[PDB]
């Protein structure tokens, strides 16, 4: 409070620093936002806007300590901690990222943030915390998708569902969710065959099988095989009515 | 001045000759207007106009483009030779929106007319930021649909729907004339309440958010009552289809009125407390256009000095 | 064996082209090269179609089962000369769009389908009134006024 009034900076650098050295970062942020500007360039502005970012995290404001972090890094490129800031400014605004619902504008954010820390800096200590984020981050742009393609499924709208099922089993090789998908897939097409025109009702028969047989060569000993297995029979007993 | 004459069409491999000139209505020997003749090719004013230009790009063609040419033009005569750039037929491949902060994808994706592996159609796309605007969620000048990945080739557009959200919370500011007499409402409704979350006290931001469920809390009034009332819908109940489920909360304080003079006692009044639920959903059978409406209500009336007509019992409740 | 309407496009690797002319002498009809060289003609298969004009070589092709089933079917025109001027990058095909201010798709009405939520129609009164005076929509006109 007498600091922030008062011009002298480095009584209220000297004050910030008491704040932020008992966990103080709520009050020393204060104190810290007014001086970053001021104090800025300085020998003595490593330490200054190392712990203001500091605090910004400690604090949960991952928005406002990506930034400071980021600008840490650009600023000051040969700091001591230099590569501590990098990890951390990615991370935070890896925290920053919405469920799958959502937007995910953020995550694509982080990922490019986290991507780039990897590749510019190999062999860090903080690459397997990093991995893992990444790792987390892609799946909810999977599973943004995956939920998307089986909205429709949801609402009926069987000839939509096959065509993001499609898109999805393409665009995200290799997902623990290729199962599910097959089967829905599978399911998507059932629906519109059993009520469908009579003139191309022999078409999705067809395409029902195909669906059928993909999802089983992924998985033979599939969760979904005892219901599969009886989607497929009503379908084999329908194709009879086509053999011409 | 200048006459209509030989009004021609090239490229038009869809339609007709014949079927073209009775959508133009330009006949030899009018009046040269070229006004007019933009106007019947494509009507940029409206989205909805009776156009060349919307007959095939509401059919798949996307990259449809008419132009009217003057080919010659003697004895004051003009005429002109309509070229139709019909192109390939274009589907819907990928549908993704984009901007949303605070709604659910669900919730947006299930009011899409513009349904993946469908013709393009410019009616669907006009429909959809129409459907989009009802929510409520978003902001009515910057539904922009934008086409991406187009494959004239491949014959496949992806629609990314940019969205920007303005709030939830609404106020309704309404009013009407009649019965020969005015009529106000005033309510605050909070389109995006989720009762999943209403035990979570985690997230109460301005009430739970989520799902596109409607709560709304309205008071209406006129000469002669004033109506105080609690509203919760469903828009989707159950998930699967567009079920409708409401309930809602209200108390009345009716006062004599007298239609003829336009006089009110205000001696004489009745107080209803009504409770009501009701359940709505569009029939598969017989056909796709019947609605069932299902409603249960229960109603308190508490007269006070109404000893007016067939009511004798002016102290009453019922 | 089916005079269906072919949709194709020509393509130069040196100079979009535009303009021209393309007719099928079995059927003794004409059509036009448009904007990004896309032109449509009624032809049916084993049919000889002739491409004329001015900044490019004739041409005739004869239409096979092939062609005739893709969706666009591309041709590539010689164009004279040999000028040889860069690679001509690719550019997509214009299409309209709507317009930005989508204030006046949101104001059309429309009536419910079968993806809108079903009305009570057994059910008293919302506290609302149908189609009446907005004063939020009036007075959110006249800030957009000022």
């Amino acid at each position: 409070q007498k600091a922030l009034k008062n011009e002298d900076v480095a009584a209220k650098f000297e004050v910030a620093t008491k704040m932020y050295d008992a966990g103080k970062y709520n009050k020393a942020i204060r104190l810290f936002e007014q001086l970053a500007p001021t104090y800025r360039g300085k020998p003595q502005a490593e330490k200054l806007f190392y712990m203001f970012s500091q605090s910004y995290y400690k604090t949960k404001q991952y928005y406002l300590a990506g930034y400071q972090f980021e600008s840490f890094v650009s600023g000051y490129p040969r700091s001591e901690k230099v590569q501590e800031a990098a990890f951390l400014g990615a991370y935070s605004y890896s925290k920053l990222a919405p469920v799958y619902s959502l937007d995910q504008a953020d995550t694509v954010k982080a990922l490019d943030k986290l991507q780039a820390f990897i590749d510019n800096y190999p062999n860090s200590e903080y690459l397997a915390q990093a991995n893992e984020s990444v790792k987390i981050l892609n799946g909810k742009l999977e599973k943004k998708a995956y939920e998307n393609a089986k909205g429709y499924n949801t609402i009926s709208d069987y000839k939509s569902a096959l065509v993001a099922f499609d898109n999805f089993i393409a665009d995200f090789p290799g997902t623990p969710l290729k199962e599910d998908a097959l089967f829905y897939k599978y399911d998507s097409a059932y629906q519109l065959a059993i009520n469908s025109v009579p003139s191309k009702m022999e078409e999705r028969l067809h395409v029902a099988q195909t669906a059928y047989a993909n999802l089983m060569k992924y998985k033979s000993d599939t969760k979904y095989k005892e219901k599969a297995d009886q989607m497929n029979a009503r379908v084999e007993t329908d194709l009879q009515k086509f053999t011409k | 001045k200048y006459y209509f004459g030989n009004i021609k069409f090239l490229g038009n491999t869809v339609y007709s000759d014949q079927q073209l000139n009775r959508y133009l209505g330009i006949k030899k020997g009018e009046t040269y207007n070229g006004v007019l003749l933009e106007k019947r090719i494509a009507d940029n004013t409206k989205p909805d106009g009776e156009d060349i230009t919307n007959l095939y790009q509401n059919n798949g063609y996307l990259f449809s483009k008419i132009n009217a040419v003057e080919v010659k033009t003697v004895n004051d005569t003009i005429d002109f030779e309509i070229r139709i750039t019909e192109g390939p037929i274009a589907y819907f491949n990928k549908i993704y929106v984009t901007g949303n902060d605070k709604t659910n994808d669900h919730v947006i994706y299930r009011e899409l007319r513009t349904k993946p592996g469908n013709k393009y159609s410019k009616e669907e796309l006009v429909r959809t930021i129409r459907e989009i605007g009802q929510l409520g969620f978003f902001d009515p000048e910057s539904i922009k649909p934008e086409f991406r990945n187009v494959d004239p080739a491949a014959g496949t557009v992806d629609i990314e729907y940019q969205l920007v959200e303005k709030g939830s919370s609404q106020v309704e500011l309404q009013g009407g004339y009649g019965g020969g007499g005015f009529i106000g409402t005033l309510g605050l409704s909070f389109n995006n309440f989720s009762a999943r979350k209403l035990f979570d006290k985690d997230a109460y931001k301005p009430l739970p958010m989520g799902d596109g469920q409607k709560v709304a809390l309205r008071l209406q009034g006129s000469t002669y009552f004033q109506t105080y009332s609690l509203s919760f819908s469903e828009p989707w109940f159950g998930g699967k289809k567009p079920v409708q489920f409401s309930s809602s909360i209200s108390y009345s304080k009716q006062f004599n009125y007298n239609y003829s003079s336009r006089d009110v006692n205000r001696n004489q009044s009745f107080n209803i407390f009504t409770v009501q639920v009701g359940l709505a959903k569009r029939l598969t059978v017989p056909d796709d256009y019947f609605v069932l409406s299902q409603s249960v209500s229960y109603q308190h009336y508490d007269l006070n000095n109404y000893y007016t007509g067939l009511f004798t019992f002016g102290n009453g409740a019922s | 064996g089916t005079r269906k309407s072919l949709h194709g496009q020509v393509t130069n690797k040196s100079l979009a082209i535009e303009s021209g002319y393309v007719m099928n002498i079995n059927a003794k009809s004409r059509t036009f090269i448009g904007p990004g060289g896309l032109f449509d003609i009624l032809a049916q298969p084993k049919d000889t179609l002739l491409f004329t004009g001015i900044a490019f070589q004739s041409k005739k092709i004869v239409l096979t089962e092939k062609d005739c089933s893709q969706i666009l079917f591309s041709v590539s025109l010689d164009l004279v000369s040999n000028e040889l001027k860069e690679v001509l990058v690719r550019k997509d095909l214009k299409v309209k769009s709507l317009d930005s201010n989508t204030q006046k798709y949101v104001d059309m009405q429309f009536e419910d389908d079968r993806q809108s939520t079903a009305k009570n129609t057994v059910m008293y009164s919302d506290q609302t009134i149908k189609y009446g005076t907005d004063f939020v929509r009036i007075f959110k006109d006249v800030k957009k006024l000022l």
